[PDB]
């Protein structure tokens, strides 16, 4: 009988094609042998499909659609090198996000798009390319913080979410420790917002994690800040300013919900 | 073809046209030049016009050699005859002209000084006629872009003019314009003493005055009686006449007088306010030839005359449209069919290569450079590009690029982005979709049917460019969406019809050419989601007819494509897949 | 040398630096494609390991020194004036070895090209020069297509550099590489960069090749070839009227071209001369032509604005009676009856002149030529007579095309080779002298 | 500041008033002649209304002084049209610009 | 084509070996097909022992063995998806003790001098991980809590005991038999 079907005539082109020429292009073998497994594998569709599959009621689908949009500008935001505009435009649209009520109302679907992790790339471009040479553009920094603050408040499982990203955090902990006006807008805040009155997460958090705080505390105890000194302010031999910051950190991991975590 | 003679040539596209082919070619097992092609042959003839071009290297009469300015000397051009003294040398008049022109200004105002050489728009270049060439033999002056003369005899009293008289109500004229192509001076008259070369080589300068129009001619150090006064907007270049009568015939030089500026400045925007006068590669010697080809059109204006009778006369009558795409070249005031490009390689590579940087500067969403884009690159062009069966496939490809990422990417991206999630509303629609059509367990038609998940908006915005508002910036420019389709809907329908056939005059040149950049235009709207139903269905049948046979035409799965076509036909039967994966997503939302 | 030391005391080894780059070059030559996969695989490895082991001891800055101390000199001729001769032979080929292996250094590798970033602001600024350009320009594009970090220190300045370029050097598409590289890299598009390369390059319209769409234009002219000669039988003033029965003003989105007036000869050749065959050119188009539209009066691709009473583009119903006058140089105009104030004058009369109209598609006009080949609507000016009087006695007046080549079938199609002079159109009575 | 060029007369009495949208075609050209901008190119009518500084002060004042069904040629200066700064990308700066212009309708 | 093109991405010069979604479907697809899984007849276990063998050989003769060479080769020692696929289709090919493969292996490696096939063994085997009491005394007291356990395994503790079993039995198949030659090279 002829084929009949979509994935039946896939699986014949695809086979046909191959055993007909030895193909040159890697990307066409790649790409016959990638259709051919979805034919053969429809199963895996669904599967990863469905963990993206959201329902909503009808009074929320035009606010849903807002905040599609606004996901999508800050997406499309990724393929640009960052500059005022880029920054402009990043906040804008984070801003939207906060005030969209999907955002509040539905953090699964919120957690299913992958807005942490498009925020967390947005600020490991700008910590890459320019926390060496002075941090540039402290603005996308304070607020993706911010926003990565507000997204581990939301839920419990958005904070699950995002201590998986807890290492990078702390390899970041030092963006905007000294400088002032951005307490909660640091690396540091949305690490601690991750484990912050969480026994699960406080338990999960491992010792090399705490050995590197414990590094950075005996830095700043022993080293003077140096962007204070260049601002003019007296030399003296440790920096109060950071470790008042990182002994925070500690707190919040090592107290949880009134009592004492013993590990 | 002689003198008075009228031939014809049968290429055999039509195998009945031949006479004797069958008694003669056809057993032998000879073929028709044109028996494996779809479209006629394109004819390209001896163009009668002549043209300037730039002196070959290995021409074998005229070399010219840059000499480098220093200090003390002007960057000098000199034209020499390589052959004179021996057989063969042709001892005719030859015309010489520099490569870029001095243009007017668009309104006509009613120890050098820096403020003066700073303000001033009078621009000077002079020639060296070497000792032992005779001056009578040699001219200097500027030509226009109109000059096409090419006559062994040439005088000053033979060059074309006319005087626009322009005269009140009454015929009072208020003015009275002349116009030529050749405002030039013999060194001849000018050499007034006489050994005025044979002593030292005579000396022609040339002033302009960008300003007013008017040209005035110094020889030797005194100013020549002779002076002409152009129009607003005139474009000049500087050229030289001369008859070879020393191997050493004349030199252009490119240097500046008292109060005066250099060429340079004139030609070029960048030196504008650089007294230093200077030779940039740019700048070189061209001379009229006769060896080019010219490409006869495909088609015609049809044009009907009659005589209507004897009191009406004779009738003529154009009604059908047709048009072709010009390639305007800048310096030369030139303008081409871009059809031509096919055996001009150079300039094809430039335009290829200008057509990528078009689509770079408009990439990744850059709304705002799009708009300023669609002024150079409007939506006619662009439709014309796309259908035209004669154009080169690096243009072909270029514009279809071109047209995507102006209009289409954009859209085309965020579609691509927001794929992979599923967020259906729970409404009544939602709860109308099923698995299937009917009760008959057999798959529906990919892509048609009723879907309800959420997709991005499409927006776009009018690029004019006499609005003063900015919000229009965002979007990407609008397009013609439907005639977009059934474009692209015909030209894939006669591709499939054409391939099947194997013919030696694929779109492009190559069946890639033909097929790649309408296949990604295709792939490019079906990923937009404007097809719709039946569209979708002529799709599904040109692809496929068999397997898509709605409840012996080949489709392109089996049509021996090459591996950049098959990596096409595997993104198409992706994103199948895909739409039957968001089939099945809604329906089982709906069950739920 | 540069102290002013004398040439002969101070060694140069001009053919050594010569050989071992070259060698050098063949050192760091890419794997050639045709290689299989293993092998180039390997060659690759050999290729970077030998790249990072010269930028780890710096041979790259070293590159840079010799090619900053060849660049004092201006040229050729100077480096032989100070130094030797040979060695001003050997100095722009030394210049292009230098250049050829920066590039090979530098090419493929993200951190040599990472840390080149830090000279391209020297390398930019030596690219106008005409010994080296085409050199900095290949290093340039490595550069730019390896590391982003070249992207972000490319400036207005460099950019404006990179055009200028093109301005001064001609069309090269290497610059447009280059150009197209400062936009988009590793899929990333520089926002800055393309709108600067857009306002700085796209406005002036003045180094790209400008496109636009032309409507297609043909000329139709009567069998008439009228010219004066000396002691020749012919009359010396002609009139034809044109009948305008339809046009559309805008039948695309091009506006429709409908020019009438009189065309002449290159010589006494029948074929029209100055312009081509083919194309969107028309009645005034070049300088030996001469053309009316209605509003304005073209030759020579230039149009002046003539006035006229109720002045308007040729619309429906227009009459419009075209005036020659061959003893004195002169073409008049008369609109509908009323003067057209303005003529052409003292244009070339050495040739032979006929009626011509130039169109696009959408018109539908009529020849008035006078007698039985058309009724004049107006009377002719005093002296002036009908076109239709100079058809020779034996021919036959018919208006065809202006060119020889129109549309019909490729197969029926009948190329023509040069035609005769017709030099039997002025009829000059020669006595043999006695 | 605008030179008006007639091409095609109109009724001469239907001039646009305050509050009336114009619906036009244009085509604009720069005074060497190269276009630049065309509604007949798009195949849409553009549309502005009078006196809501939505298009440029020449081309304002030049549809202005026309009339209904006419076709004139409008000649701005770059001290309507523009300005010194010109239109990035499209117009150069001190441009004047030369539009084709044909009041279709007001509505 | 396809063990082509897996061998020639392998052996391809990354810094580090990208996670490939094709790999780990078709490398899973191939390793099951090789194995295809109370008293049998001798008749019945030889036919099960030509079969497997088969079925072993539709990949060998192909090149598999060469691939998942190089694909352990180009891991340079980290633990990852890859490397386990890699792992669990050279024990389904080589199952049985088979000689073919075993010397295919063999004699790849020493044309080749891989060197870093073998650190990438030795790079494996101090990234497998080992019983954590540190570890499961956190999790038993995050159940005396009593917070509900997002994985019942506790997979924390002995983090990849399917990898460490793969990595050393694909080590044993490729000495089974009393291999001399290739117990001496390792």
């Amino acid at each position: 009988k002829k084929s009949s079907t979509l994935q039946q005539l896939i699986s014949e082109t695809m086979v046909r094609w191959a055993q007909e020429s030895v193909i040159e292009d890697p990307e066409l073998v790649r790409a016959m042998f990638v259709l051919l497994h979805r034919q053969y594998d429809g199963i895996g569709g669904l599967v990863r499909a469905l963990p993206k599959t959201y329902t909503i009621n009808g009074v929320s689908v035009e606010d849903t659609i807002n905040l599609l949009a606004s996901l999508g500008q800050i997406r499309s935001l990724l393929s640009v090198r960052m500059g005022k505009e880029e920054e402009k435009l990043m906040i804008r649209g984070l801003g939207d996000i906060m005030n969209n009520k999907v955002f509040y109302q539905h953090p699964n679907l919120m957690r299913a798009l992958g807005m942490h992790e498009t925020v967390m790339e947005v600020m490991v471009n700008v910590l890459g390319g320019g926390e060496s040479k002075e941090i540039t553009f402290p603005k996308m920094v304070a607020n993706c913080c911010r926003f990565l603050c507000y997204f581990c408040r939301i839920s419990r499982q958005n904070q699950k979410a995002m201590f998986d990203h807890l290492s990078y955090l702390l390899e970041n902990s030092s963006v905007g420790l000294a400088s002032p006006a951005m307490r909660g807008s640091t690396p540091l805040d949305v690490a601690a917002a991750s484990v912050m009155d969480n026994n699960e997460l406080a338990l999960a958090l491992r010792e090399p994690d705490l050995e590197k705080v414990v590094r950075y505390l005996a830095g700043c105890g022993l080293q003077s800040c140096q962007m204070l000194v260049s601002k003019g302010y007296p030399d003296i031999g440790w920096n109060p300013v950071e470790g008042e910051r990182y002994l925070d950190f500690l707190r919040f991991a090592v107290f949880c919900n009134g009592e004492s975590v013993e590990e | 073809l002689g003198v008075a003679q009228v031939g014809r040539m049968n290429f055999g596209k039509d195998v009945s046209t031949l006479k004797y082919f069958t008694i003669c070619g056809l057993q032998e097992g000879y073929e028709p030049f044109a028996v494996n092609t779809n479209r006629d042959i394109t004819m390209w003839l001896s163009k009668r016009l002549p043209q300037f071009l730039q002196v070959p290297s290995n021409h074998e009469h005229i070399e010219v050699t840059r000499i480098d300015g220093t200090i003390d000397s002007s960057p000098c051009l000199k034209v020499t005859q390589k052959s004179f003294g021996s057989q063969n040398s042709n001892t005719d008049i030859m015309f010489y002209r520099l490569s870029m022109p001095i243009e007017c200004a668009e309104v006509f105002s009613k120890r050098d000084d820096y403020d003066f050489l700073m303000q001033t728009s009078t621009y000077y270049y002079s020639v060296r006629i070497f000792p032992g060439q005779e001056p009578a033999n040699v001219w200097v002056g500027w030509i226009t872009s109109d000059f096409h003369q090419y006559d062994t005899g040439f005088d000053l009293d033979r060059v074309r003019t006319v005087t626009v008289t322009l005269g009140d109500e009454k015929g009072k004229v208020h003015e009275s314009i002349k116009r030529s192509n050749c405002y030039m001076v013999c060194a001849g008259e000018s050499m007034s003493p006489g050994q005025g070369r044979n002593n030292n080589g005579l000396e022609i300068g040339c002033v302009v005055d960008a300003a007013s129009g008017l040209l005035t001619f110094i020889a030797n150090g005194k100013e020549l009686s002779t002076y002409y006064q152009v129009e607003p907007s005139t474009k000049l270049f500087p050229a030289v006449f001369a008859q070879a009568t020393s191997p050493n015939v004349f030199q252009f030089e490119l240097g500046r007088i008292k109060n005066v500026m250099p060429l340079s400045a004139g030609l070029f925007k960048s030196e504008h306010k650089n007294p230093v006068p200077q030779c940039p590669p740019r700048l070189h010697v061209q001379f009229l030839s006769h060896v080019l080809w010219s490409r006869m059109p495909n088609q015609f204006l049809k044009v009907d005359v009659s005589r209507i009778s004897e009191r009406q006369g004779w009738l003529v009558q154009c009604l059908d449209p047709l048009q072709f795409m010009s390639l305007h070249i800048p310096e030369e005031n030139r303008s081409v069919d871009i059809l031509e490009l096919t055996e001009q390689e150079e300039l094809l590579k430039f335009h290829y290569h200008t057509l990528r940087l078009y689509s770079a500067v408009c990439a990744l969403g850059n709304h705002r450079v799009a708009h300023a884009l669609c002024s150079h690159v409007d939506e006619p062009q662009l439709l014309y590009a796309i259908e035209n069966k004669y154009m080169p496939g690096l243009l072909r490809a270029g514009y279809y690029d071109l047209l995507i990422d102006i209009h289409l990417s954009s859209y085309a991206t965020a579609r691509l982005m927001m794929n992979n999630e599923y967020i259906v509303p729970m409404t009544e629609e939602t709860k109308s979709i099923t698995l299937f059509p009917d009760e008959n367990k057999k798959h529906g038609l990919p892509g048609i049917g009723l879907s309800t998940s959420l997709r991005p908006r499409m927006q776009f915005s009018s690029p004019s460019f006499v609005s003063i508002s900015n919000e229009c910036y965002q979007y990407s420019p609008e397009f013609p969406l439907d005639i977009l389709k059934s474009k692209t809907i015909q030209m894939l329908t006669e591709a499939v019809k054409e391939g099947s056939l194997h013919a030696r005059d694929p779109v492009g040149g190559t069946t890639e050419f033909l097929f790649v950049p309408l296949i990604k235009l295709f792939y490019t709207l079906l990923i937009m989601g404007i097809f719709h139903n039946e569209d979708l269905k002529h799709i599904l049948q040109l692809i496929e007819p068999s397997v898509f046979k709605e409840a012996p035409k080949e489709g392109l799965l089996q049509m021996k494509l090459p591996e950049p076509v098959k990596l096409q036909m595997c993104l198409l039967l992706q994103y199948l897949c895909d739409c039957q994966v968001r089939h099945r997503i809604e329906a089982i939302v709906a069950f739920s | 040398l540069s102290k002013k030391a004398k040439a002969s005391t101070v060694d140069l080894p001009i053919e050594s630096v010569s050989l071992s780059l070259q060698d050098l070059i063949g050192y760091f030559h890419p794997p050639d494609e045709h290689l299989e996969h293993e092998d180039k695989q390997n060659r690759l490895r050999a290729l970077k390991n030998r790249q990072n082991l010269f930028q780890e001891e710096g041979m790259i800055n070293l590159v840079l020194e010799c090619i900053d101390r060849l660049h004092v000199y201006s040229s050729a001729a100077h480096f032989a004036d100070v130094a030797g001769r040979e060695a001003g032979e050997s100095w722009k080929s030394i210049l292009n070895s230098l250049y050829e292996l920066l590039a090979a250094l530098i090419r493929g590798n993200r951190k040599n090209c990472a840390q080149f970033s830090g000279s391209l602001d020297w390398l930019i600024s030596r690219l106008e020069r005409l010994e080296a350009s085409s050199g900095i320009l290949e290093v340039l594009h490595c550069v730019l297509v390896e590391s982003p970090e070249a992207l972000n220190i490319i400036k207005e300045g460099h950019i404006k550099s990179i055009i200028s370029l093109l301005d001064k050097h001609g069309r090269n598409h290497k610059v447009l590489d280059v150009l197209c590289s400062l936009c988009v890299c590793h899929g990333v598009a520089v926002r800055s960069n393309q709108h600067l390369i857009c306002d700085n390059l796209l406005p002036g319209r003045d180094l790209l090749l400008q496109t636009r769409l032309v409507n297609h234009v043909s000329s139709m002219r009567p069998n008439i070839f009228l010219g004066v000669s000396e002691g020749s039988a012919q009359y010396k003033k002609w009139y034809y009227e044109l009948m305008v029965d339809h046009t559309e003003p805008f039948v695309t989105a091009e506006a429709t071209h409908l020019r009438v007036g009189w065309a002449s000869t290159e010589g006494y050749s029948p074929y029209p001369g100055g312009g081509e065959e083919w194309g969107g050119n028309g009645v005034g188009d070049d300088l030996f032509s001469y053309g009316f539209d209605g509003l304005h009066l073209w030759s020579g691709c230039i149009a002046r604005t003539v006035s006229s009473p109720n002045q308007h583009l040729l619309r429906t119903d227009d009459v419009i009676s075209c005036c020659l006058d061959l003893s004195a140089p002169s073409i008049s105009f008369r609109i509908n009856g009323q003067p057209v104030q303005g003529m052409f004058e003292n244009f070339n009369i050495d040739g032979l002149f006929f009626p011509v109209v130039s169109f696009s598609a959408g018109i539908k006009v009529r020849f008035l030529l006078g007698g039985r080949h058309g009724e004049f609507k107006f009377l002719p000016p005093p002296g002036y007579a009908p076109c239709y009087e100079a058809v020779l006695p034996k021919e036959k007046l018919k208006v065809e095309h202006s060119r020889e080549y129109k549309q019909e079938r490729t197969y029926t199609r009948d190329l023509l080779g040069p035609t005769v002079s017709l030099t039997q159109a002025a009829f000059t009575p020669i006595p043999v002298d006695t | 500041g605008v030179e008006i060029e007639t091409i095609s007369p109109g009724d001469g009495r239907t001039f646009p008033k305050k509050g009336q949208t114009c619906v036009v075609h244009y085509t604009g050209m720069l005074q060497n002649g190269k276009k630049f901008d065309s509604s007949r190119d798009r195949n849409k009518p553009f549309k502005f209304r009078i006196g809501k500084q939505e298009v440029i002060k020449g081309f304002e004042e030049g549809a202005a002084q026309m009339s209904l069904g006419q076709r004139a040629k409008l000649t701005c200066t770059p001290d309507v049209a523009y300005g010194a700064t010109g239109h990035p990308g499209v117009i150069p700066p001190n441009a004047t610009l030369i539009f084709d212009v044909e009041l279709l309708n007001l509505e | 084509q396809l063990i082509l093109l897996f061998s020639r991405t392998a052996l391809t010069e990354k810094c580090k070996l990208e996670e490939d979604f094709l790999y780990m479907a078709y490398a899973d697809i191939m390793a099951k097909s090789c194995h295809d899984e109370e008293v049998k007849s001798f008749e019945e276990k030889e036919m099960e022992k030509q079969k497997l063998l088969y079925q072993q050989a539709r990949l060998h003769d192909r090149g598999a063995a060469e691939m998942v060479l190089q694909t352990i080769s180009a891991s340079k020692g980290e633990t990852g998806p890859m490397v386990a696929a890699t792992l669990k289709l050279g024990i389904a090919i080589l199952n049985g003790g088979n000689s073919t493969v075993q010397q295919k292996m063999l004699d790849y490696l020493k044309e080749k001098k891989d060197v870093g096939f073998f650190q990438s063994l030795a790079g494996l085997m101090q990234s497998c991980s080992v019983l954590d009491l540190n570890a499961f005394e956190r999790q038993n007291k995050a159940e005396g809590l009593g917070m509900v356990t997002e994985e019942g395994s506790g997979e924390k503790v002995l983090q990849d005991d399917e990898f460490t079993c793969d990595l050393f039995r694909f080590l044993q198949l490729l000495c089974e038999g009393h291999n001399s030659d290739f117990q001496n090279y390792l």
